């Protein structure tokens, strides 16, 4: 189990080595992506039956 | 090893009877609908009969209706054609063709080797104006086919098929539904066109490409072939 | 040696404090002003009536017309969704299937279950019949998920706490990912297919690198088993569905949780999770026999898809986002729009 | 409106549907049994008398049985136990000699209580097998039946002890109106086990057909 | 006695409509036996909505149609249960295909129309005795079918040694009580013998009561039907 403990310590060290950014920036990025691709979402904004492949 | 071997042809007196066989091997025979295609000694191809998978559906050409009969024996892996009251207009070579139908399939993909038979002495029209054209290797050529009725259907599919028949050989499928290349066909061949106007493009032509090119329609029975455009030199 | 355990616990406190210091404002405050989606009403456009037992998996083709469904009656069926026709029907050697996949190129499908074998089927052959190409063995526990990388690579998730990357041509485990503590139940490939995530029964999810085979990050927060996972369309976030009637949204760059999608009257676990094309709608299948549609940016339920008589076991959305297909424990698939 | 190729595709779909219906009808007339046990309690010998999941097929009196043994499926039980919902019956094996050996009828009792009162198996009958008659009979004259059950008061005899253990096992079910429990002592090795399983399965099938008709 | 008729008609039409609606709604939970049950319920609906609300003939032919279809549905459902509980699984599956079930359902109405048309409507006159023979044959068939089921069930319990059997006894007792007066009256009235007025009305009233109460007798023990009722309510 000593090898398991050493491997776990190394894994948490490598996880601690990661860099992190603010939550606000990531939230703004998600919102910006959604706003930029809202126009291309048939489920969000229904399309007319003329070009709906599933009629029925 | 997907070969089809036909047998039973020969010289027969007019008004007689004869049957032809098509022994399949190397594929699941029961899953394929099978056709019979006829070629006169010095003319173009002509469709004869068709039997579906499970023998549910059978069709005949108006020239042979009532005289010919098509049947299959799935356990024995054999295809039959019973012919009665033969005339002098029936002298020709008969080919055995397989075709499977589902979404994205490639019908008419494999043709048999053919058997010869000699007898002692509304339909959509496809036109191939250019009977022959001289071609030099290394260049590009274009073949044109025309339809009297629009082959484009409401679901978007344009049912046009292109076949190539090399000298002394059975025809080979090149392009199905006007845009898709068959398996094993080089990318040099290209197919394009609109309703009632189609074109076949060959780029960087070389040897083993000489032959006669036929255009066929699969929109509705009976299936009709073109006159045939021939290449040489 | 308890010193190593103490050092691990100290590192855990350090990373928890580091990711707490990065929480400046919540996502709810950021999206407090955007206009709500409203009400989403979907009507079942098609119904598929082929199977005779419970359906456990389904996967959409890349061309958004053909889909494959696996059920415990021992058959794989490939449907043409536009016209309801059946293209293929593949009988399985073992009827205890739990997962299914469709190759991006459309030439192959995969299958697996309680027999610890992933089977590859070749759809486009000259003989005209579907044949078994390879049988991948090596997992000790049941297959939970499998996803194609290309025609020659596949990643599989197993109940023996490990995930593996295979080479279909040779049939050998190229890489093995071994970090989890409980059964691994789900899997999701990144849109660029360089990373992927897995959900396990230890109530944690991990981020893996296929090229190097090592866990980049670990996300916690759930209180029970995790049954489903799915990447955000951007590739910088993913959503998990657990047995405590809760869906959660995690972000890779911020390295922490963002939303919790729960309601007082929901007390059943989630079986499947998927996103819409734009990433604004989050669809989750429940044990209450009906799927729910969540506003991913506001955590407000926007609709219900109640058309099934039993538990919804699988759920998927087309690549172009036109339709949603849900399979349930009754033998019917419903295609919504 | 349909083209020729569309009609041929529809015909192919119909033929596939016909084949699926035929295989479903063929599969619906086979009896599926799930085999469970605490450990080496006698599953091997009962399988002999007739990777992950193991299937066993045998035919008796023109009736086809499939017996599934999932002893080797070492993982969380609740994540795949619902895959066996709808089996005809559940076969349970209990070691009747495993009381002196080390309170090992308590793990078996806990497993029986867990599987009998499970949510997915509310209406599924359970067949109870009590292996190792001879060994327990030999042991009962040396080791009293008081190590596991102190409240028991009676003569140290094979019949009475077996009846006491049978009564202790049987009443562990809470829903006594939605399922039955059949008990047998499988040590005869004279093809009585197969006959008993066949009789129990026929009774279960009859009591299931008396419900679709509405009679119940 | 006219006051009794209206309430019986209301109850019968309500029960028949409820049963048909329940079968139609929860259709995935209903099988080949509910087919015969719904056939009987539809015939009962016709007879109940026609005969009493009034108070080829104006209505006599239609009433005869409804009665004969219901009484054949009794035989069909009794045979279905007998074959389900007695015969081997393979024989039942082969005998009761969807096409076979549809054919048996249609043949009942075909025979009903045949006997409604090609007979003088009366109930020694020839046609009158033919009703008694058919009803007695139906009684014998139902008794045999519903005693074999109980005998086999009692045998199976001993084979392994809370299946009350109340429904079978109730159904047989109601059927006998409702049907026997009609045959007793018709036999006397078909052999040129006096029948006091007010005796035929009682027999016909009892027969219409049986038509009204068929669905409750058929489905007062079905767990699926009980669940469907409690879910709709």
């Amino acid at each position: 189990s000593i090898a398991q403990a050493r491997k776990l310590v190394e894994q948490l060290k490598m996880e601690a080595n990661i860099d992190r950014i603010k939550v606000s920036k990531a939230a703004a990025d998600l919102m910006a992506y959604c706003e930029a691709h809202a126009k291309e979402d048939p489920l969000l904004t229904p399309v007319p039956a003329s070009e709906n492949p599933f009629r029925e | 090893d997907v070969q089809l071997v036909e047998s039973g042809g020969g010289l027969v007196q007019p008004g007689g009877s004869r049957k032809l066989s098509c022994s399949a091997s190397g594929f699941a025979f029961s899953s394929f609908g099978m056709h019979w295609v006829r070629q006169a000694p010095e003319k173009g191809l002509e469709w004869v009969a068709y039997i579906s998978s499970g023998s549910g559906t059978i069709y005949y050409a108006d020239t042979v209706k009532g005289r010919f009969t098509i049947s299959r024996d799935d356990p024995k892996n054999t295809l039959f054609l019973q012919m009665t009251s033969l005339r002098s207009e029936d002298t020709a070579m008969y080919y055995c063709v397989r075709s499977i139908y589902y979404y994205g399939s490639s019908p008419f993909d494999f043709w048999g080797q053919g058997t010869t038979l000699t007898v002692s002495s509304s339909d959509i029209v496809m036109t191939q104006a250019t009977s022959s054209v001289p071609v030099t290797p290394g260049e590009s050529v274009s073949i044109s086919c025309r339809s009297s009725k629009s082959l484009l259907h409401s679901n978007g599919n344009t049912y046009l098929y292109w076949f190539l028949q090399r000298p002394g050989q059975s025809p080979q499928l090149l392009i199905y539904r006007m845009s898709n290349l068959a398996s094993g066909v080089p990318d040099r061949f290209s197919g394009s066109g609109s309703g009632t106007a189609f074109t076949l493009t060959i780029s960087r032509l070389e040897a083993e490409d000489v032959g006669v090119y036929y255009c066929m329609q699969h929109l509705e029975y009976p299936l009709t072939f073109g006159a045939g455009t021939k290449l040489e030199l | 040696l308890d010193q190593l355990r103490q050092e691990a616990e100290q590192l855990k406190n350090q990373i928890r404090d580091a990711r707490k210091a990065c929480a400046d404002a919540t996502l709810s405050q950021i999206t407090n002003n955007i206009d709500p989606v409203g009400r989403i009403q979907m009507r079942t456009r098609r119904t598929l009536r082929g199977h005779l037992a419970k359906i456990y998996a389904m996967h959409w083709g890349t061309d958004s017309r053909l889909l494959v469904s696996a059920s415990q009656d021992g058959k794989l069926i490939i449907w043409d969704s536009y016209t309801t026709n059946k293209v293929h029907a593949i009988p399985l050697r073992s009827s205890w299937v739990m997962t299914c996949a469709y190759a991006p190129s459309g030439n192959y499908v995969a299958c697996g279950g309680l027999d610890n074998i992933c089977s590859i089927y070749n759809l486009k052959t000259r003989e005209g019949n579907v044949r078994v190409s390879r049988e991948l063995a090596g997992h000790t526990g049941y297959l939970s998920c499998c996803r194609f990388l290309d025609d020659n690579q596949i990643v599989t998730s197993s109940g023996d706490t490990t995930c593996a990357l295979w080479d279909i041509e040779t049939g050998q485990q190229t890489t093995t990912f071994t970090g989890h503590t409980g059964d691994v139940m789900s899997l999701s490939l990144a849109p660029d297919t360089r990373l992927f995530v897995s959900g396990a029964c230890d109530a944690s999810a991990k981020l893996w690198d296929v090229r190097e085979g090592m866990c980049r990050q670990t996300f916690t927060g759930h209180e029970s088993d995790i049954n489903a996972i799915c990447f955000f369309p951007n590739g910088n976030a993913f959503a998990t569905g657990s047995d405590d009637a809760t869906c959660r949204l995690f972000d890779l760059r911020a390295d922490q949780e963002l939303m919790t999608y729960s309601h007082d009257n929901i007390i059943c676990g989630i079986t499947s999770v998927s996103f819409s094309k734009s990433g604004r709608l989050l669809l989750a299948g429940y044990d209450d026999f009906n799927c729910n549609v969540w506003d991913a940016l506001k955590a407000d339920r926007a609709g219900v898809l109640a058309g099934h008589d039993n538990r919804v076991s699988c759920l998927g959305v087309t690549d172009d986002g036109m339709a949603v297909a849900t399979g349930s424990w009754d033998s019917f698939l419903k295609i919504w729009n | 409106t349909l083209s020729a190729e569309d009609k041929a595709a529809v015909e192919r779909s119909k033929m596939i549907d016909r084949n699926l219906r035929e295989d479903g009808e063929k599969a619906a007339r086979e009896v599926k049994l799930l085999l469970l046990g605490a450990g080496e309690s006698g599953k091997s010998t009962i399988v002999k008398q007739m990777t992950g999941i193991v299937e066993t097929h045998f035919t008796f009196k023109d009736l086809h049985f499939k017996m599934f043994d999932v002893g080797g499926q070492r993982s969380e039980r609740k994540k795949w136990i619902h895959c066996f919902e709808g089996v005809t019956a559940i076969i349970f094996c209990v070691a009747l000699s495993d009381y002196d050996l080390v309170n090992r009828m308590h793990e078996s009792m806990k497993l029986f209580d867990s599987i009998c009162n499970n949510k997915w198996f509310t209406d599924t009958s359970i067949i109870l097998f009590l292996n190792k008659k001879d060994l327990f009979e030999e042991k009962i004259k040396k080791s009293p039946l008081t190590i596991c059950y102190p409240e028991y008061a009676g003569s140290n005899t094979y019949e009475e002890a077996a009846a006491y253990i049978q009564c202790q096992f049987e009443d562990l079910n809470k829903r006594k109106d939605t399922k039955e429990i059949y008990t047998h002592f499988t040590c005869a090795t004279d093809t009585k086990n197969v006959q008993f399983v066949f009789d129990a399965v026929t009774d279960v099938i009859i009591k299931n057909n008396l419900k679709d008709c509405g009679l119940f | 006695v006219s006051l009794l008729y209206s309430g019986l008609a209301i109850g019968g039409t309500l029960a028949n409509g409820m049963v048909i609606y329940l079968v139609s709604s929860f259709r995935k939970l209903q099988t080949t036996s509910n087919a015969f049950i719904v056939n009987g319920c539809a015939a009962d609906l016709s007879v109940c909505a026609l005969w009493m609300p009034q108070e080829r003939l104006l209505r006599g032919g239609l009433l005869g149609l409804g009665l004969t279809v219901s009484l054949l549905s009794h035989c069909l459902v009794a045979l279905n249960r007998y074959l389900l509980i007695t015969r081997a699984p393979a024989t039942y599956q082969a005998l009761y295909q969807r096409r076979h079930t549809a054919g048996m359902l249609a043949l009942s109405w075909a025979l009903a129309l045949g006997l409604v048309l090609l007979l003088p409507p009366w109930a020694v006159h020839y046609p009158a005795l033919l009703a008694a023979a058919a009803l007695l044959a139906q009684t014998a068939l139902l008794l045999h079918c519903y005693l074999g089921i109980v005998r086999r069930v009692r045998v199976s319990v001993k084979r392994v040694s809370r299946l009350s059997g109340l429904s079978v006894l109730l159904l047989c007792c109601v059927f006998l009580l409702a049907t026997q007066p009609l045959v007793w009256v018709s036999l006397a009235s078909g052999f040129s013998l006096p029948v006091p007025w007010g005796v035929q009305a009682a027999s016909w009233l009892l027969c219409c009561a049986l038509s009204a109460l068929n669905p409750l007798l058929y489905t007062w023990r079905n767990e699926e039907f009980r669940r469907s009722v409690r879910s709709v309510l």
